[PDB]
């Protein structure tokens, strides 16, 4: 599913500003 | 009805007109120098950064405790991010509504930037949407109303935000939000270019390097109520470059129990076109405020903090919704650093 995709992703920590 | 919504829509207005009175009084000359660092126990390390920490702090006096956001100069200086600390400070003891974090004092000494806040255990909208993995539309809709009334009042006194996302969310001890940072919050009448924000967020005018305007945030707005409400951002892969891909492209799929009302809400927050992006046409905020998906809201109750909040973070001072840092001395220089830099601190 795509919630498993996002939680496999690597960016589901605190996201920095660029 | 209509004619207590339309005396509602005036309330509004009277109450925006004084409240920009109030912030450009406040804006016009800042407090300074309102405490010092020895007037503070510190407890603990809440967050650290490219260029400061948070810690936990108790004012001996009054017991009472705060966040205490300090910054080091040379380091602010180094980064290039004079503008955006000396704008976060000014902007923070000038404004005043209900879902913003609240500047007690701010200081400076020979190497550091204080700001010090009401400190919310709680924590971060960030954490707790992690853990319980998304929010149920009526959660959502808790929130989202929250930040629909700071824009307005952000918006009506020329502040473009910039900065919204789960991570600059609290929620406090009522249940209630209160926004974080404006580092990133620009006085602007018109349109901006500074290329500034996070990846998930960023509308597509931002990341095609034209000007912007307000807009920028109705459209944060559709990513953060998408994310609460579908647990995953609308747009995410692996490297920022493969994010921005999927933004300009203008598709977006929604959850399968998103409600029909939700997704035509959405559809108009991330409208790729700015000039058709709710929030940004002629009827501005209203086209929201009025949306199906709010029709249960009650805007003024929200104001008011009168309603009851969907989710109240278990009352334990506590530190447990922050993570544990190694902790580290305050360095004080013998020597005044970067004091030109930040004379209006
Ligand atoms: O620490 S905060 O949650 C926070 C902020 C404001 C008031 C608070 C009241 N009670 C508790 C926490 C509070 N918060 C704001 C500061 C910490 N970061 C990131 C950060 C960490 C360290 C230095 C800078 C930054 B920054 O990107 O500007 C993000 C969230
Ligand atoms: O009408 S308000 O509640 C109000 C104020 C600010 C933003 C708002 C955004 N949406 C809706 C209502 C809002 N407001 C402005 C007009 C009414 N007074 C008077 C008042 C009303 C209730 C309690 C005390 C004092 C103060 C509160």
């Amino acid at each position: 599913t795509t919630t498993a995709d996002f939680i496999a992703s690597g960016r589901t920590g605190r996201r920095d500003a660029i | 009805a209509a004619a207590k919504k339309g005396s509602e829509q005036e309330s509004v207005k009277e109450f925006l007109a004084k409240a920009k009175e109030e912030f450009l009084k406040k804006w016009e000359s800042p407090s300074q120098n309102t405490a010092q660092l020895d007037h503070f126990d510190r407890i603990k390390t809440l967050g650290t950064g490219s260029f400061g920490r948070v810690m936990l702090v108790k004012h001996k006096e009054t017991g009472n405790h705060y966040a205490m956001k300090i910054l080091d100069k040379q380091k602010v200086v180094k980064l290039k991010q004079i503008e955006h600390t000396l704008n976060e400070k000014r902007i923070l003891q000038a404004v005043n509504f209900p879902f913003l974090v609240k500047l007690e004092f701010s200081f400076k000494d020979n190497s550091n930037l204080y700001m010090v806040m009401e400190y919310v255990p709680g924590g971060e909208m960030f954490s707790h949407l992690r853990r319980i993995g998304r929010f149920s539309e009526p959660h959502a809709r808790f929130y989202a109303a929250q930040i629909v009334l700071t824009f307005e009042y952000l918006h009506s006194l020329d502040l473009i935000y910039r900065d919204l996302k789960p991570e600059n969310l609290l929620i406090d001890q009522q249940g209630y939000i209160q926004v974080t940072d404006f580092g990133f919050a620009k006085r602007v009448k018109g349109r901006t270019w500074t290329l500034c924000g996070t990846p998930e967020y960023l509308a597509p005018e931002i990341i095609l390097s034209k000007g912007y305007n307000k807009a920028v945030d109705w459209w944060a707005l559709g990513v953060l109520i998408y994310e609460m409400a579908a647990g995953y951002p609308p747009f995410f892969a692996d490297q920022p470059i493969q994010i921005y891909e999927k933004i300009v492209s203008g598709k977006v799929r929604f959850p399968s129990h998103f409600s029909s009302d939700l997704k035509d809400l959405l559809r108009n927050l991330l409208q790729v076109d700015l000039t058709k992006r709710f929030g940004n046409l002629k009827n501005g905020v209203n086209d929201i405020k009025n949306h199906k998906w709010f029709a249960t809201t009650d805007w003024i109750a929200i104001y008011q903090r009168k309603v009851e909040a969907p989710f109240i973070p278990k009352f334990k001072g506590d530190t447990s919704n922050f993570d544990d840092y190694e902790e580290e001395e305050i360095r004080v220089s013998i020597n005044e650093k970067c004091g030109k830099e930040f004379t209006e601190f």
